[PDB]
């Protein structure tokens, strides 16, 4: 899980 | 179980602000993104931005920076948002909802408000409504602007269904996969670009509206729903 983009 | 728990309905004056909690529990609050989605009628779901409580970074879609601000206390695992210069165009229902992986699964119940971009990926659905007769079997549509094929291999369509009163739950993730608790009556396909929702056997508790969504780029952007209703 990124931190700044919840993104694919 | 996870348990988003939101603050009550709001009436308020034009020209004010107004800030409304999302309480959660039942899962690490500074694992997740928290989304915020807001429901105004004639305009089906509208994706305004998330946040990650563990960094506090949010990201907005850019048709809200300047009216919305996420915020979030580890202390209290809560998550707000602050809406400024209210008027009439914010008078909806704003729901928070836990991103798992980039599904939608856990929503809030919504807060009702009652106030006295060129590439954005634009997901339609043709069909206002499916009229049908309980135990038919019904397909809805929905076209996304782009593919919706990530280079991991996964095409990044789901589907909700808001029951009346209720707020979304969703059905299908990642285009064909049935969410947890879902009856598998219900089934997804497509290319990528054109989708399909099947419903075998309809029953009451199916009816409600339809929505499509992408969840590969921001900002996250819904079709316009298809009201499923039993029939004339």
């Amino acid at each position: 899980i990124n931190y700044y983009a919840s993104e694919p | 179980e996870v348990q988003l728990q939101q603050s009550g309905a709001e009436l308020v004056r034009p020209g004010t602000s107004v800030k409304m909690s999302c309480k959660a529990a039942g899962y690490t609050f500074t694992k997740y993104w928290i989304g915020w989605v807001k429901q105004r009628p004639g305009h089906g779901l509208e994706w305004i931005g998330d946040i990650h409580p563990g960094s506090f970074y949010s990201n907005y879609n850019e048709k809200f920076k300047g009216k919305a601000t996420l915020t979030a206390d580890t202390s209290s695992s809560t998550a707000y948002m602050q809406l400024s210069s209210l008027t009439s165009e914010d008078s909806a229902i704003y729901y928070c909802a836990r991103d798992y992986y980039t599904n939608y699964g856990d929503w809030g119940q919504g807060t009702s408000v009652t106030v006295s971009g060129g590439s954005d990926i634009v997901m339609t659905q043709a069909a206002p409504s499916v009229s049908v007769t309980p135990g038919e079997s019904v397909s809805i549509s929905c076209r996304s602007s782009k593919s919706l094929l990530h280079r991991n291999g996964n095409t990044y369509l789901f589907w909700f269904l808001q029951r009346p009163g209720q707020s979304p739950q969703l059905l299908i993730y990642r285009m064909s996969n049935l969410a947890s608790g879902v009856p598998d009556r219900f089934s997804g396909s497509g290319s990528g670009t054109a989708f399909t929702l099947r419903i075998s056997r309809v029953e009451a508790e199916d009816v409600g509206v339809y929505y499509c969504m992408q969840h590969l780029e921001y900002p996250y952007t819904f079709g316009s729903g298809t009201k499923l209703e039993l029939k004339v």
